């Protein structure tokens, strides 16, 4: 090349090796010997390794024939553009929108904040040890620019130490790829980091010009300030919501603020070089397209400002459904779900800094069955608490993780009851097993979510959830009514005292009511009044299953859908595809998966076999069930709605969802929105299907797993849709 | 139109590239000659190519099918379909569905237990073919394909 | 007295020039029938500059010379 150090490099380039003996001629000739079949290797290498390899010259996995514009090629830190405030502002917009990138839209770190120069600059100086790297002489390139790349290198040295804990699965919820970039120690403290933000402020108001520009780059200083404030929610656990308000207000006056100017950065600042000419393993990929606002830094902040709530929690079911339902109705940040379990779980090996970790295990077990347990150390405890740790988790993880994480739980859960049984430790192995058939229910209507289950496969998950909703309901029926009696026994108690006279058997019995009233009668009442609301909770979802069941059963009475593929094929059978199905469920005990023909049987007594006019009148009993039954789940909704609007010290239900109400709001208008459309869809499936039958020259439908828009997606829209071509 | 579907020559060098040429048109990122070494030197059974015997180039294959088998767990023996492709001009003609009926017949044939392949949640025509064969979706994975989208885990289960 | 192997060279550093004035330097973990190469540890030297890249697979187009260091050599003899 022109340049003075790449020609002298060359007579260098084999100076490391004392002698070089040419076998080109060699290799060609043993190779002519070969078989084409042959591969000569080491015998303990296995050739799957060879699979993530890159090819020298070729354009999609070679990084050296990445094309550059001069711009780009040429590119210099120690070069003030011009004009300096316009260029220093568009530097750090694009940074920024290149953190939201990464984060936010799941690109990665070498595409990102890695692409930009003053990065890739600033990195490396860090590394050989230790004021910013470049020097340009002016002091917006200099000092303000300085300053936001050592925030935004702050910050991802943070992501950094998020990831190390291994709370989500790297390169799926979060990149980094960060190119062998170590800093060890040497990146300064925060309170450095932000004095030098605070100093190029100061820089920035005591210019006396104000340009649209300037603004702009005040408010994106103070927001590089609000993210390496994100680190006090891990190192002090502070629950203060100043620095996070700041960052809403700050992204949304630039969003104001974006239409009315223009931003260019100068050319070549963020590029693909570092691809190119730096250490890398990967193929060569290209620059995706930036978000266009700072929309991404208010969804940041309050996904993190729900996270901080948990803190305010108060009992075992606060932060139960605190985890039921923070991430359910969307995915939330990655940085705020990394911060959940690391927050909730916390370096004291305490959970929230209030209980340890049986202590909080023996909480749920209390408010669920209204027992105080009378050893300590005990390793069915010990075992117990870590499979519930484990389970709050996983509600962190992305909405498919969510659902992969329940097959590990099913298992030990199932393992873990058995144990407590064979011991005789009946509450917890009772606790156990509302756990265990719960994340089986979920597991199962996960799937819908996920697209998972086909149509012809609705009815045999649909009425599986039936069956296990059924046993969970029966399950939670006895508790209940277990708990009555306690309560009973300690008003007979009051009755008894209220018959006898002064005496001292009189005195004993006032005793050991005013105890049980003390210390008993209380947490009973709670427990029943939580009871009532998962019995309401099941049987909605009962309903809902068995009206997709009977759903199901009227397309398939009238010949458009089977329980099996309807597509011949040749290689399988239909026995194998329903074991594999449910073959999650085939290790539990209790409550056993049935055997595949109950699952035939149970359908062909809801399939109308009739025809004419006893197919009518058996055909209107299932419409009239899914209307009747649909509008008795709008109105179970609505008196949990009621519950929850009121609060948990009204006496009849006990939801404990103070921290997450209006999610849990939301989330059951969603499900009322699926249940009125179930009821509707029926109807035009019924209207339709009657027409269809007459005419000899029918359409040809198929069945749509189809998700409705604002309702729950657990329960898809089993809908007609003309099959066309 | 005369489509002929044969095994793999290991031995023919010019069709090992014109397989190659072939799967690395629809891929966004391309496989290295030793992704497609590890296949065909170690499993060159279950790689099996269309021709078109009555084109003007007979021998060149416009289909392909790219296939391993491995023990999976210890007691049973999964086959897996890595690679399908299928020229763009001879789309439309069952070909593919063809080709994956010769490879499943071969595992099946190898004692395979059940067969495995991953596949776009946005990649509806493959879809159609695999479910419409038996194959059932086990699995979900986030964003699998990075901006191309989440992926399916397909499951035959033949024993 | 005892003719080279392949098998003899795989493990061992290599120098391969490429048709560009690009070098690499990696242990050499494979190599097929058509002098396809596999290359783990590779550092790319261009002129003045070095970078690693990994595992590498080399065709046998893109090779335009292949050396080992002659100390390496006579032991694998
Ligand atoms: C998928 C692909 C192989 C099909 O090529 P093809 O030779 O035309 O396939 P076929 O003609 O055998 O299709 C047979 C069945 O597959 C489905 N299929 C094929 N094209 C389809 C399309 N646009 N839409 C929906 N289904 C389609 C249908 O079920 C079809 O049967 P049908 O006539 O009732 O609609 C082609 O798109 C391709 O080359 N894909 C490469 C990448 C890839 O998808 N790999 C799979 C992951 S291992
Ligand atoms: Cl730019
Ligand atoms: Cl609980
Ligand atoms: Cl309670
Ligand atoms: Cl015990
Ligand atoms: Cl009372
Ligand atoms: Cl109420
Ligand atoms: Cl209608
Ligand atoms: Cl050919």
């Amino acid at each position: 090349p022109m340049e003075v150090d790449s020609i002298l490099g060359s007579l260098s380039i084999t100076d490391d090796f004392d002698q070089l003996v040419d076998v080109t001629s060699l290799f060609d000739e043993l190779c002519s010997k070969l078989k084409p079949e042959a591969i000569v290797k080491d015998p303990r290498f296995d050739l799957f390794e060879g699979t993530h390899s890159l090819e020298v010259n070729n354009s999609k996995l070679d990084s050296s024939l990445i094309e550059l514009t001069a711009e780009e090629i040429e590119f210099d830190v120690n070069v003030a553009y011009d004009p300096p405030l316009a260029s220093v502002a568009a530097i750090a917009d694009r940074l920024l929108r290149c953190v939201i990138s990464w984060l936010n839209d799941y690109q990665t770190l070498p595409t990102t904040v890695l692409s930009c120069r003053y990065t890739e600059s600033l990195l490396s100086s860090l590394v050989k040890g230790t004021g910013s790297s470049w020097c340009t002489g002016n002091i917006l390139y200099d000092k303000v620019l300085g300053s936001c790349i050592l925030g935004v290198c702050y910050l991802t040295k943070f992501v950094q130490k998020l990831l190390s804990a291994g709370i989500v699965f790297e390169e799926e919820d979060l990149n980094f790829n960060n190119m062998g970039f170590n800093t060890f120690d040497n990146l300064p403290g925060q309170d450095v980091v932000i004095n030098s933000l605070t100093e190029s402020l100061q820089i920035l108001e005591a210019y006396s010009d104000d340009s649209l520009h300037l603004t702009m780059l005040k408010h994106i200083l103070k927001i590089i300030i609000c993210l390496v404030h994100l680190e006090d929610h891990l190192t002090d656990y502070s629950t203060k919501t100043s620095h996070l308000d700041e960052l809403i207000e700050n992204a949304n006056s630039v969003n104001g603020i974006f239409p009315q100017l223009q931003l260019s950065p100068p050319k070549g600042a963020f590029s693909t070089y570092i691809q190119k000419h730096r250490s890398n393993q990967f193929p060569p990929r290209k620059i995706t397209k930036l978000p266009t606002d700072y929309s991404g830094f208010i969804t940041l902040a309050n996904d993190v400002k729900t996270i901080l709530l948990v803190d305010k929690a108060e009992s075992a079911l606060e932060t139960y459904q605190f985890a039921k339902f923070f991430n359910k109705l969307e995915q939330r940040h990655v940085i705020a779900r990394i911060l959940f379990p690391l927050f909730f779980i916390r370096d004291d090996r305490t959970v929230l800094g209030k209980f340890s970790y049986t202590q909080f295990y023996l909480l749920h077990v209390k408010e669920f069955s209204a027992q105080t347990p009378s050893s300590i150390g005990n390793e069915l405890i010990q075992e117990s608490s870590n499979m519930l740790l484990e389970w709050y988790q996983n509600c962190s993880q992305n909405t498919c993780r969510y659902r992969q994480g329940f097959n590990r739980q099913l298992i030990l859960w199932d393992s873990l009851q058995a144990q407590f049984e064979s011991v005789n430790s009946q509450v917890y192995c009772s606790w156990t097993y509302f756990m265990k058939l719960s994340s089986m229910i979920e597991f199962s209507l996960k799937g819908f979510d996920l697209d998972i289950y086909k149509p012809f496969e609705a009815y045999s998950m649909f009425w599986y959830v039936y069956y296990l909703s059924h046993h969970l309901e029966t399950f939670l029926k006895d508790s209940q009514n277990d708990i009555e009696s306690n309560i009973n026994a300690i008003h007979s108690m009051n009755k008894k005292l209220k018959k006898l006279k002064a005496g001292e058997k009189k005195d004993q019995l006032r005793l050991k009511y005013r105890f049980a009233m003390d210390n008993e009668m209380e947490q009973l009442q709670a427990t029943k009044q939580f009871l009532n609301y998962l019995l309401k909770e099941i049987n909605i979802t009962k309903s809902l299953c068995l009206i997709e069941v009977f759903q199901f059963a009227i397309l398939k009475s009238f010949g458009l859908i089977d329980n099996k593929n309807s597509t011949p094929s040749k290689f399988s059978n239909e026995r194998l595809i329903h074991n594999l199905r449910f073959k999650p469920f085939n290790s539990i005990g209790v409550p056993e998966l049935p055997e595949y023909e109950v699952f035939q049987q149970t359908l062909k007594d809801f399939v109308i076999e009739e025809k004419g006019a006893a197919f009518d009148i058996k055909l209107e009993r299932a419409t009239n069930f899914i209307e009747t039954e649909v509008r008795n789940v709008v109105s179970s909704i609505d008196e949990i709605m009621q519950g929850i609007k009121g609060g948990d010290n009204n006496g009849v239900l006990v939801t404990g969802t103070r921290l997450v109400q209006e999610l849990s709001l939301e989330y059951y208008c969603k499900l009322k929105h699926t249940s009125k459309a179930l009821s509707v869809n029926s109807k035009v499936i019924v209207n339709t299907l009657k027409k269809n039958i007459k005419n000899k020259d029918s359409h040809e439908y198929k069945v749509e797993l189809v998700h409705t828009t604002e309702g729950w997606n657990y329960f898809p829209i089993q809908t007609l849709r003309i099959k066309q071509d | 139109m005369e489509i002929v579907y044969k095994p793999l020559d290991i031995r023919n060098e010019e069709q090992f590239a014109s397989i190659k040429k072939l799967i690395d048109a629809d891929l966004s990122e391309p496989y290295s000659i030793y992704v497609y070494r590890y296949f065909l030197n170690q499993w060159p059974e279950l790689t099996y190519i269309a021709v078109d015997n009555k084109s003007g180039t007979p021998n060149i294959p416009i289909g392909c099918i790219v296939c391993k088998m491995d023990p999976h767990r210890n007691v049973r023996l999964r086959g897996y379909i890595g690679m399908l492709a299928v020229e763009s001009t001879y789309r439309g003609h069952g070909i593919a569905k063809k080709l994956v009926e010769i490879a499943i017949d071969k595992m099946q044939r190898e004692h395979c237990d059940e067969i495995m392949l991953e596949t776009e949640v946005e990649n509806s025509a493959a879809l159609n073919l695999y479910e419409g064969m038996g194959f059932i979706r086990m699995k979900r994975m986030f964003r699998y394909y990075l901006n191309e989208g989440d992926a399916f885990k397909l499951i035959l289960p033949l024993t | 007295m005892d003719i080279l192997k392949l098998s003899d060279f795989i493990g061992n550093t290599l120098i391969v020039s490429l048709t560009e004035d690009r070098i690499l330097v990696g242990s050499l973990v494979a190599v097929d029938a058509q002098m396809n190469l596999l290359l783990d540890h590779v550092e790319e030297r261009m002129g003045s500059s070095s970078r690693m890249m990994g595992l590498v697979s080399v065709p046998r187009r893109s090779v335009k010379t292949i050396m080992i260091d002659k100390p390496v050599l006579q032991e694998l003899t």
